[PDB]
């Protein structure tokens, strides 16, 4: 009844203070581990008919 | 000042002073939640400190300072 | 020197000296380059570079041994560091203006040493032959500079004279003099800006080049790239010191006023209360698919990336005007052409390699850094007394516990390994499994990353070099699950081996860490190697007695097992019982080998004596109900009390 | 496959002289060799997968890598788009080369050992009766 | 016994005493006048402390009796020099070395 | 012609100039005949730069007496090929030589 209401609130107080509060230098560290696997990997890529239309342009062609 | 000395010793189960992992997780699985073993031990210490692992009295009381 | 050009065995003989004068001191041998500062006398080095009249050959001489004496030895250590970009937050590191609106500002990373001896003979000669010798880069650094514009500007008319005879000789050792110039720390901005104005002008990039000239302009350039990805990568962490603290209270105090005014947990603290790392792409994967998202996607638009136009018209304008053969230009012509399209890529694979350490710990680091090249340049050489000197005072440093995904990025797991694998083709091996064994305990995902070469260590037990293995799998629970059976295959092989001894009792010491692992046993790795030892040899209580009389070589081979059939039992439960078939495997524990354990339980501790009883009494209470707790009672504790006062 | 994509019938006679003239025994048997592990859905390595889940970068075991196992037999394919009447035989008695590879009895038999599997990925499911999220994306 | 030539005359008086820095330009040659070593060369006036053992004994020895501005051309005995080991590159075994050292300061 | 025929049989392979490893003591003991030194030499110049096995057994011994052909015979440069190829090997520096 009213003695585990708090046993939800203690449980989930580990969990809840430190999520990157407490390391600086580990939080930063770990910012940019998460930037670089969803914020990085972009679609830019639409480069690939550009560069092998102008790999072709004359000898031998720089492609071949 | 007390009623956090009754929920440790609800959560004290061999008379020790230091709560280990099997305790939360007795007290876990009739709680509602279903965890991994790293989640369980990060509860206990995701507040570490010095090496010593097991959560134990001072630092259970200036934590539940820390919420309540 | 100059009358040598008419002379053509007297010009060969000398040149194929001047080789012998690099390729002894190659590598750095800090010995014999303080040697050869007595037969070569650097100021004749600066003479031999500014003569315009010196042979063909012997201009190239005198410049590969001025760089393999003075400059290649601290030049290389800066190409180990490349592509490592730890970096400082200190105070300064913020004031990077991240995009000012190659000849770079700041450039606050952690980037080696250099220190030189001054090459005198004196009395004190093994305190100074250990760096390099010294000549002045002063008087160097400006004066390849007007040697190179002596030589395009007056170049420009394409003559027939020019200074080595060809034009290979004259442009060659002068751009490889100012490549390794380059890479060594000195060229400030007064004279890269002096210097840029010579390939950009924004000129040596466009004139007409042979072939193994315009190799070593690809390796100039090359350079320039990764002169860029390092300000990026200063760019980020400048920003990303005050992003993350307005995040570390933004998210944390709505998290802690929220549950504050709120007791439970039904979702407030439950909407972010999982890993701290997975919580980390929780709160930075919503912002592109509030108040600080309004941040990123102004700097994802400027992280965009001039240079980059004139690399990638002029590398595919040389593929257009000639045939190129030497395949080492066309391979090293396109590397850098596909970087200037795929800026993304190299930008990806620069983020598994840096990291970011505070101000009060610069001070252990680069002791830690400048000790870990010493072992990283011994990997190419009685040559291992520095190693240990080095692997030890990795160990005693500071930063190797508090920054184990730092020293799990620098790859000295596989540094370690590479000296190994040399040696295993003696005292060298126990002090670099020491380092492993030291290494996987300091972090759970660090002995992840070592458990990938067991299937190489195994192949390497000699009596320590198994010790790798056992504490791979030691205490963690995924990687005792992880592997299959010819893993385990192999080791069962090599007890079969041992069917004449005394390693046996180590080969079986794995096999412990393989079942047990937590205080449990594991169910997969249970029905394993028993299902194979059945299949293998290996009465009995004729050889556990008569060991005592014979010292501890088989009374422990057969005491060790025993606890290893004692953990590859099924449960202590019903899970045993009442369950599909591990009743099976119950049986032939007990079937193979009858309990006669009478030569086990009272004999052994009365005078090896307390522990081979301890490895008995286990496999009594696994596999082996009430009558039974009185016939075995009293037995060992008789001697008790009795030596209780002989402690 | 970008190049053979549409069934592309010129590339498929360069392909084929040049197995002819430059007479290559390596190349059949790399493909033979390539088909020889190339991928199984396994549930040995599945239970404890599974058995992890309970309390504990994951899915590293699907179908033992599918992308390249998919891609090795879609080129194999496109050799023979638009039925070439000699890419259906240089592909089982080979005449050119000493040692002859039958691929089309080789590419066979992997696929019995795609049927003994999924069937025995049924057998493990084929009592539970509910479907996991797992349990979809491995199927 | 070291033979000590004197070129230039300084001024005599003034000597180094023990426990001082050396301000020294030298240069080095064997007994076969290759040479082998120099300061004018490297551009750095060398500097040493008397009595600490440094230097070898025979430059040290030949210069203590000098004085500021005199220059010395010293022919060190091999024995009190390097010696039958002499130095494994630079120095062959057992030969007598001519040194032109010139003091400069000291302190 | 016979110790041109001996260099030709190793020169490419790595897996020959391994088993031209015990044999190495008794070519510098004959590389004083001074009428065939011509052959030992070219030889021994095409084994060191092939296999690294063939460079450890090369004793103080051993380059003394390549030292010593430089003496009585001065303006060489193919013994000075023979060093260049000794004290560093394919990739890696021996620091002992
Ligand atoms: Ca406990
Ligand atoms: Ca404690």
């Amino acid at each position: 009844l009213l003695s585990k209401q708090r046993k939800r609130a203690v449980v989930a107080c580990f969990r809840m203070a430190p999520l990157y509060n407490l390391p600086r230098h580990r939080a930063v560290n770990l910012f940019l581990q998460g930037y670089e696997k969803s914020w990085i990997e972009t679609e830019e890529h639409y480069f690939e008919d550009k560069l092998i239309e102008d790999l072709a342009k004359p000898r031998v062609d720089p492609l071949h | 000042i007390a009623e956090f000395k009754e929920a440790f010793s609800l959560f004290d189960k061999d008379g020790d002073g230091t709560i280990t992992t099997k305790e939360l997780g007795t007290v876990m699985r009739s709680l509602g939640q279903n965890p991994t073993e790293a989640e369980l031990q990060d509860m206990i210490n995701e507040v570490d400190a010095d090496g010593n692992g097991t959560i134990d009295f001072p630092e259970f009381l200036t934590m539940m300072a820390r919420k309540m | 020197i100059l009358e040598l050009t008419e002379q053509e065995e007297l010009l060969k003989f000398h040149y194929h000296t001047l080789r012998l004068y690099s390729a002894v001191c190659a590598l750095g041998n800090h010995r014999v380059a303080h040697a050869l500062c007595s037969h070569v006398d650097e100021p004749q080095l600066l003479y031999a570079i500014e003569n315009k009249y010196m042979p063909g050959l012997l201009r190239a001489g005198y410049y590969d041994l001025l760089i393999d004496i003075h400059l290649s030895s601290y030049a290389t250590a800066r190409l180990m560091m490349n592509n490592e970009f730890i970096v400082p937050m200190t105070e300064e590191t913020k004031s990077i203006t991240l995009f000012p609106d190659p000849g770079i500002g700041l450039s606050t990373s952690l980037r080696p040493r250099m220190q030189f001896s001054s090459p005198s003979f004196v009395s004190i000669n093994n305190e100074c032959y250990q760096y390099s010798p010294e000549f002045p880069l002063d008087i160097l650094k400006a004066k390849t500079i007007q040697m190179l514009t002596e030589a395009v500007q007056e170049g420009s008319l394409h003559a027939r004279d020019p200074v080595g005879g060809t034009t290979e000789f004259l442009f060659v050792p002068l751009i490889k003099l100012f490549y390794t110039l380059l890479i060594m720390g000195i060229f400030h901005n007064e004279d890269l800006k002096h210097i840029l104005q010579l390939i950009e002008p924004s000129g040596l990039l466009q004139m007409k080049l042979p072939e193994p000239v315009k190799l070593q302009m690809c390796l100039l350039l090359q350079y320039l790239c990764d002169c860029q990805v390092r300000h990026r990568i200063e760019a980020i962490v400048a920003f990303s010191d005050d992003f993350v603290a307005k995040l570390q209270d933004n998210q944390r105090f709505r998290y802690n006023e929220v549950m504050q005014a709120l007791c439970p947990c039904p979702e407030e603290i439950r909407d972010q209360l999982l890993d701290f790392h997975e919580d980390l792409m929780t709160h930075c994967g919503i912002e592109l698919d509030l108040t600080i998202r309004g941040r990123l996607l102004s700097l994802v638009e400027k992280v965009t990336y001039t240079l980059q136009q004139l690399i990638s018209e002029t590398m595919v304008r040389w593929a257009q005007e000639s045939v190129i053969e030497d395949p080492e230009l066309v391979r090293a012509m396109f590397v850098l052409l596909h970087r200037q399209y795929d800026g993304i890529g190299g930008l990806v694979r620069a983020l598994p390699k840096t990291y970011t350490i505070n101000g009060v710990s610069v001070e252990d680091t680069i002791n830690l850094l400048a000790s870990l090249g010493q072992i990283r340049s011994l990997l190419s050489v009685e040559e291992e007394k520095l190693m240990i000197r080095g692997l030890g005072d990795i160990m005693n440093n500071k930063v190797f516990y508090q920054h184990p995904n730092l020293m799990r990025a620098l790859g000295m797991h596989e540094t370690v390994m590479e000296v190994m694998v040399n040696v295993l083709g003696p005292k060298m091996v126990a002090n670099c499994c020491r380092f492993l064994c030291y290494f996987c305990r300091i972090s759970r995902q660090n002995q992840k990353a070592m458990f990938d070469h067991l299937s190489y260590l195994l192949e390497n037990s000699s009596v320590t070099p198994l010790d790798v293995a056992a504490a791979s799998v030691m205490d963690n629970n995924e990687l005792a699950l992880a592997l299959r059976e010819p893993d385990l295959e192999k080791v069962v092989r090599y007890l079969a081996g041992c069917g004449l001894p005394v390693e046996g009792e180590r080969y079986l010491d794995f096999l412990r860490f393989a079942v047990f692992c937590n205080g449990e046993s594991v169910e997969e790795n249970a029905n394993v190697v028993v299902r194979l030892l059945i299949r293998r040899p290996e009465g009995l209580l004729a050889a556990m007695e008569e060991a005592i009389k014979i010292g501890n070589a088989i009374m422990t081979f057969y005491a060790a097992l025993i606890d290893l059939l004692g953990r590859c039992a099924p449960e202590m439960h019903l899970i045993h019982a009442a369950k599909g078939e591990a009743i099976r495997i119950r049986s032939i524990l007990r079937s193979l080998i009858p309990l006669g354990d009478l030569v086990g339980v009272i004999s052994i501790a009365f005078q090896f004596c307390p522990d081979h009883k301890a490895a008995m009494v286990l496999f009594l209470d696994r596999v082996y109900v009430q009558d039974f707790l009185l016939h075995l009672l009293e037995v060992g504790f008789l001697p008790d009390l009795r030596a209780a006062a002989s402690l | 496959i970008a190049i053979l994509n549409g069934g592309n019938s010129t590339v498929q006679q360069k392909m084929l002289e040049y197995l002819k003239e430059k007479k290559d025994v390596g190349f059949f048997q790399s493909l033979a060799g390539l088909m020889q592990s190339c991928s199984v859905l396994d549930l040995n390595a599945f239970e404890r997968q599974n058995k992890a889940e309970g309390l504990g970068g994951s899915g590293e075991k699907v179908l033992q890598d599918d992308e390249f196992t998919c891609d090795l037999f879609r080129f194999l394919q496109l050799l023979c788009e638009g039925h070439n009447s000699d890419f259906q035989n240089y592909l089982r008695t080979q005449t050119g080369n000493n040692t002859t590879v039958n691929i089309i009895i080789s590419t066979v038999d992997y696929l019995l050992r795609v049927q003994e599997s999924i069937s025995d990925f049924y057998w493990y499911y084929s009592g539970k009766d509910v479907i996991d999220e797992q349990g979809q994306r491995n199927f | 016994g070291v033979e000590i030539e004197t070129i230039s005359p300084g001024d005599g008086r003034t000597f180094p005493k023990k426990g001082q820095t050396c301000v020294v330009h030298y240069t080095g040659m064997l007994q076969n006048g290759k040479k082998f070593d120099s300061s004018r060369d490297r551009n750095k006036p060398f500097k040493f402390r008397i009595g600490k053992q440094e230097v070898i004994k025979g430059f040290e020895e030949g210069a203590a009796q000098m004085s500021l501005g005199q220059r010395a051309k010293l022919t060190c005995t091999p024995d009190v020099a390097y010696g039958a080991t002499g130095h494994p590159g630079v120095i062959p075994p057992n030969a007598t070395l001519i040194f032109d050292v010139e003091l400069l300061n000291l302190e | 012609s016979l110790y041109e025929l001996l260099a030709a049989l190793i020169r490419g392979n790595r897996k020959n100039c391994a088993q031209f490893s015990g044999s190495l003591d008794w070519l510098i003991s004959r590389l004083e005949r001074l009428e065939a030194s011509s052959g030992i030499l070219e030889v021994l110049h095409c084994v060191l730069v092939e296999s690294p096995e063939a460079l450890n057994i090369i004793k103080e011994g051993h380059i003394k007496s390549i030292i010593s052909l430089l003496d009585k015979h001065g303006r060489n440069h193919k013994v000075l090929d023979v060093l260049c190829s000794l004290c560093v090997c394919h990739g890696v520096a021996v620091r002992s030589n």
